[PDB]
């Protein structure tokens, strides 16, 4: 029944019926306007309730800030007779804590404005941008003088669509210190949701029940649902992702934030007014000398051969714990490479690289070992970022099986790679040269042109056993028959014989010859490593 | 100064406050940026604690952290042989350009 | 005293103390407080008013 | 067998004719032997590819388990364009070794080596990076530090900056009517201890 | 003094590790090594067949 509560879809038609089905007769949607009532009904403290709802707008003083770190209130929309309940969450942006006491986004029914207080007093104005000072980045302005510790309203911000009001950087404090100098003094990324009151209560009911039973933070759960749909609904995919977060955390001894990335979510950036976001702890504690932020969307080269690298690459490198060469390998493995061997600094791309480092770290693999093992996997040829939401857990569990097996059988990553890789030297090694020289005097074109692959294996068996250090000639025969079935370079056992009986008339049939011998050596070494008996083979 | 809760609780190093206080006074007199002051200090000669080439000092500290006594550089003579005698001194001792 | 009767007696005293005290109140004024400047809080006009 | 048949050209010698017997060539032989042993089972095949002139950077990287980017940059920084003999391979490995020691790349090591103090006249000249090139170099070096080590570096920089800024203030700024001559005098004026 | 003896014991264990390294290498540089044996019974098995 709790599963039905969590997963049933909520529409404007059945909202009233669902509320009556989910709450007592003496409970009305207006009860959700009191934070104290919600605390009593759900058995939470007021501080715990504010992790969901933040601060309720109930006519405070004019400065007062409005974020803890969320803002919410009921607003009867004054274009008609509907009553909406909205919620805005903020993620502070580079250099917010120097200058800016607070940078608050306010909602009034279909349009938004800004409220600001400042640390340092300056005599000039401030233009609130949204893009990287682009031609179409201006979304509002603050008329000065911008003195410190003073409230300032901003003129009904305009140039922002409602679709980007979900995950859209509403902010830039392009504040002038002189008549010709301005800098981005900080801000935050704002996310907006609006619902009718009854629907808002039903969604809050889902979130509290799921957080209480799973132990997730309200914002950790919020990030998980944000990685499946924009509407913030709970469904099978979200619940499955929650399970893997709990399961990975127990198994790999990971924090809920690290396990969250492993399940397929982005790095969490939310801060709780007395804590540090997962993103900031990874990349900005301490900062190189300034703050790296994903709220850039800019293009940076991760080419190792690049003269005069970027600050963004250096900060990214230190956060992942890798050097220039390993970062390039992760870019190819993730498939996040772009024109000129560049990446886009977003949460999605950065989380893709961090997910790979987590995948290698929890399995005691280096970055290079992760690349080698992935090549032998049935996932090779597919970039990890271009993997379905069902394939990613399959990759993780596959990596667990192999690494656990290798430790159990005491086989190193290099050893298992040499046993299974299709990559071969392409050179006729001295072992192969000695095999051919010892084989020619005991072989004839008549035997090679016969039809009995069973008889050809018997003739070749003693020579193969000698060159591969096999136990008995009988073992070499079955290795040869296994190789004949595989047809490595298109060569069969008879085709191998005819290539041996050539007066060095090998133009590039050597490629087939060495590939045939490469597979044979792998099969023989695999049998020896497993210590397989001749009867089983 | 804002009498905010964060300004009462948030931990910070005393040197950070002292450095930003001095930085404000220096940049106010010279009119330039904080980064402009750093470049200017890299060639200032009329003091005993200057010239201060901070990026060079950072590089030397990184080397000192990873390998003091230069054992790794000593054990690979092919790469040490391509450095100048004065430049090697700049690794072991603080000598800006 | 660690005995069952002693623990029951101890529980009785604590419950009686808690019923005399009542429910402890929440923090009411901290979140509505607007942060002033140092000179603003020390302003003579604010004190005089 | 391979060394003698090839006239010891496989081993090579720095500025010397190959095949000599002395303590230096014996030392090279010992180090070359250590490399062959570490190669594992493909060692015999790799040695044969080295007797011929068909040993490539890609083959060397995969056999030794190194990253191809590191080997490529090491070759460029060392100045070798072909792996002809052990001397070339040994030189490449040394650039890789110091790159790992400083937690950086061979290209960065080459940049550091190219910083030359040659007195800037009275002889040819000195070769130094620009201010922006210095800042880029510092970021690359600092990116190889752990979080614990980065915090230690930050503490050193803060202490150095405090003494530098105080000395600049003492020599350049004298306030309206106050005479201050010491770090403690700066303490008593600015009401915060910079020491 | 006890610390010195314990440190010497570490050096004793390291020496024993190098001794087994020399034993294994000597086994491989032997004239009658694995390679010689493998080719001889390989040749003789073909002759016997």
């Amino acid at each position: 029944e709790l599963y039905n509560i969590l997963t049933e879809e909520i529409t404007e038609k059945n909202a009233d019926a669902l509320f009556a089905q989910n709450f007592s007769e003496n409970i009305t949607p207006e009860n959700f306007a009191s934070q104290s009532w919600i605390a009593k009904y759900y058995g939470l403290e007021l501080s715990e309730v504010q992790k969901y709802l933040g601060m309720l707008q109930n006519g405070y003083s004019d400065s007062t800030s409005a974020y803890v770190d969320n803002i919410s209130t009921g607003l009867v929309v004054n274009n008609e007779s509907k009553l909406e309940a909205y919620k805005i969450t903020r993620v502070k942006t580079d250099d917010y804590d120097k200058n800016i006491n607070y940078f608050d986004l306010m909602y009034e029914g279909n349009n938004q404005f800004f409220i600001r207080a400042n640390f340092k007093v300056s005599r000039e104005f401030g233009a609130t941008l949204r893009k990287n000072a682009g031609p179409s980045g201006i979304v509002g302005s603050l008329s000065g003088p911008l003195i410190a510790n003073t409230n300032f309203k901003s003129n009904y911000l305009s140039n922002i669509s409602d679709s980007e009001y979900k995950n859209g950087v509403k902010i830039y404090a392009y504040r002038y210190t002189s008549s010709t100098s301005a800098t981005n003094q900080g801000g935050g990324i704002f996310t907006f949701e609006s619902y009718p009151l009854t629907i808002f209560a039903l969604k809050l009911n889902k979130a509290i029940r799921l957080c209480l039973t799973s132990g997730l933070s309200p914002n950790e759960l919020q990030t998980i649902v944000r990685s499946d749909n924009a509407q913030g609904i709970i469904n099978d995919s979200v619940l499955t992702k929650v399970f893997y977060t709990l399961f990975y955390s127990h198994r790999y001894a990971l924090s809920f934030d690290d396990a969250q990335v492993l399940n397929g979510s982005v790095i969490n950036q939310y801060a709780d007014d007395d804590s540090v976001s997962h993103f900031n702890r990874l990349f900005n504690t301490p900062p190189l000398k300034g703050k790296i932020f994903e709220a850039d969307g800019n293009t940076v080269s991760i080419d190792p051969d690049e003269e005069q690298s970027t600050f963004a690459r250096s900060a990214l490198m230190r956060g992942l714990g890798v050097n220039s060469g390993e970062l390039y390998q992760l870019g190819k493995l993730a498939g996040v490479l772009d024109a000129q061997n560049t990446i886009t600094l977003s949460v999605f791309v950065i989380s893709s690289l961090y997910r790979l480092t987590l995948l290698a770290r929890v399995h005691q693999l280096t970055v290079n070992e992760l690349c080698m093992l992935y090549g032998l996997s049935p996932f090779n040829g597919k970039t990890t970022a271009s993997l379905s939401s069902g394939e990613l857990p399959r990759l993780v569990i596959w990596l667990y099986q192999v690494t656990q097996w290798l430790t159990e059988a005491e086989i190193t990553t290099e050893a298992i790679w040499l046993l299974c890789t299709p990559e071969f030297s392409g050179n006729i090694s001295p072992e192969i040269s000695n095999l051919l020289n010892n084989l020619r005097p005991s072989i004839s074109e008549d035997m090679a042109q016969s039809h009995n692959r069973e008889l050809q294996a018997e003739i070749l068996a003693p020579f193969i056993a000698a060159t591969l250090h096999l136990a008995s000639p009988d073992m070499a025969r079955y290795i040869l028959l296994w190789t004949d079935n595989l047809r490595p370079g298109g060569l069969d056992i008879a085709g191998f014989m005819t290539l041996v009986l050539k007066e060095s008339l090998n133009a590039n049939e050597t490629t087939q010859l060495v590939q045939f011998c490469h597979v044979m050596a792998q099969l023989s070494l695999s049998v020896q490593t497993l210590r397989l008996s001749e009867a089983e083979l | 100064l804002t009498l905010s809760q964060s300004n009462m609780d948030t931990e910070i190093s005393t040197l950070t406050l002292s450095n930003e206080l001095l930085l404000e006074h220096i940049t106010r007199k010279t009119g330039g940026d904080s980064d402009a002051l750093m470049e200017s200090l890299s060639t200032y000669r009329q003091a005993i604690d200057t010239p201060y080439h901070q990026p060079y000092e950072t590089i030397r500290q990184v080397i000192m952290t990873h390998d003091s006594t230069l054992s790794a550089l000593s054990r690979n003579p092919e790469v040490m042989g391509q450095a100048e005698g004065a430049s090697l001194l700049a690794i072991l001792a603080n000598i800006s350009p | 005293e660690l005995t069952r009767d002693a623990l029951n007696e101890a529980k009785m005293w604590y419950v009686r103390t808690l019923e005399l005290l009542g429910d402890e109140p929440e923090d009411y004024g901290s979140q509505q407080w607007a942060a002033p400047s140092l000179s603003g809080a020390a302003s003579q006009t604010v004190q005089a008013a | 067998s391979v060394l003698v048949i090839s006239g010891f050209a496989v081993l090579g010698a720095k500025n010397q004719p190959a095949g000599q017997h002395n303590i230096d060539t014996l030392f090279s032989l010992y180090r070359f032997h250590q490399w062959i042993n570490g190669l594992g089972n493909p060692g015999s095949d790799t040695l044969d590819m080295l007797r011929q002139q068909t040993l490539t950077a890609d083959r060397l990287a995969s056999v030794m388990g190194l990253d191809i980017s590191m080997v490529t940059q090491a070759m460029v920084s060392a100045g070798v364009n072909q792996l002809q003999c052990w001397q070339d391979i040994n030189t490449v490995l040394q650039w890789i070794d110091v790159a790992s020691a400083l937690h950086t790349m061979p290209s960065v090591i080459r940049t550091l080596v190219n910083i030359r103090y040659v007195t800037a006249l009275n002889k040819a000249e000195s070769n130094l990076p620009s201010w922006d090139e210095w800042q880029t170099l510092a970021e690359n070096m600092e990116a190889g530090l752990s979080t614990q080590q980065a915090q230690t570096l930050a503490d050193y920089t803060a202490e150095r900056l405090s003494s530098v800024l105080c000395n600049w203030f003492l020599a350049n700024i004298q306030p309206e009517g106050v005479s201050l001559h010491s770090r403690d005098d700066l303490y008593s004026y600015f009401l915060i201890d910079n020491q | 003094i006890r610390r010195e003896a314990a440190q010497m014991q570490v050096e004793y264990q390291e020496t024993q590790q190098a001794h087994t390294q020399a034993q294994l290498e000597l086994l491989q540089r032997k004239f009658t090594n694995k390679a010689l044996y493998s080719w001889m019974r390989g040749k003789l098995s073909a002759i016997y067949y």
